[PDB]
């Protein structure tokens, strides 16, 4: 029974994922997100353990939604006639990474690394879980702004991992890299530091850096805001053109940039309360 | 000039 079990909200949000809305659990209070996704859209879809046929981003959310961490669980599921309904966390007091950059600018490094730190701890929790998320950006991170922490949103666009070549998506195209551009193939891993590059650059500078194919292709990092050398470095190494030429996770964790990292607590504690 | 991007 959907109706007697959630207390439906307003809606928080809707676009090519669907519609998104505010709830709350009536037997216990537990804040949480609603989205219903059409059965006409889902155009890719898995069998869970269970016999059941769903769209694969509720397989994606159960590979990954065990214990804890950054991503955004998927509490339980529901189908209709021609709609998937998900029940999923959500945070209290909360912002979207997009909106609190747009509201607050460019962010201080100290800050930038704490965000990008645990954006890279949600990812490399996805790839240990056999998911790649496909759609990495400001737009689908949530901050928990009491905790600090940051919560990655969205796999419809996701896929199970794997080594060999992708040849399709339907992610982010200006987080996307220049071999979907100009070639339509990709690796997982290269690609998700690539928009992992566009992302770092978002939060350093205040907007991401390119807007158009042939500046995506380009490869030239021009800065517009002061940002330190060594992450400057960073950036640009996850930006390289050729994808073997990007930097593993242990590569972006162990670089210079990212050492002594503010803990969720002391990055709220600072910088959100 | 900043925007969210759809997918
Ligand atoms: O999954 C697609 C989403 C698009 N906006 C979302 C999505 C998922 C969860 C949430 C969410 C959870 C708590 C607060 C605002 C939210 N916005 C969204």
């Amino acid at each position: 029974p959907l109706e007697s079990q959630y207390q439906v909200g307003p809606l928080l949000g809707s676009g090519g994922f669907g519609s998104v809305y505010s709830g709350i659990r009536v037997s216990d209070n537990l804040p949480v997100a609603i989205k219903h996704v059409e059965k006409d859209r889902i155009s890719d879809w898995g069998e869970l353990p269970n016999g059941t046929r769903v769209p694969m981003e509720v397989v994606l959310l159960k590979k990954v939604s065990s214990g804890f961490s950054g991503v955004i669980r998927l509490l339980d599921w529901f189908e209709r006639p021609d709609s998937f309904v998900l029940i999923l966390e959500r945070p209290e007091p909360v912002q979207d990474l997009f909106d609190f950059i747009t509201e607050r600018g460019a962010l201080q490094e100290e800050l930038a690394r704490s965000f990008f730190w645990q954006v890279l701890e949600a990812v490399r929790h996805c790839h240990n879980c056999g998911v790649l998320h496909r759609d990495i950006k400001d737009e689908n991170i949530l901050i928990d702004l009491n905790r600090g922490e940051l919560k990655l949103i969205d796999f419809g666009s996701g896929a199970l991992l794997k080594d060999t070549v992708y040849t399709d998506f339907d992610g982010t195209r200006v987080y996307s890299p220049p071999e979907w551009i100009r070639y339509h193939r990709y690796h997982g891993r290269s690609a998700a530091v690539w928009s992992l590059g566009i992302l770092l650059y978002d939060m350093v500078c205040g907007d991401i850096p390119f807007e158009h194919d042939e500046e995506i292709i380009g490869g030239q990092v021009f800065f517009r805001q002061r940002v330190s050398s060594e992450c400057q470095h960073l950036i640009r190494w996850c930006l390289a053109l050729r994808p073997s030429d990007r930097p593993t996770f242990e590569e972006i964790q162990n670089h210079p940039w990212m050492q002594d990292v503010l803990l969720p607590q002391e990055t709220a504690e600072i910088h959100l309360h | 000039k900043r925007r969210r991007h759809p997918s």
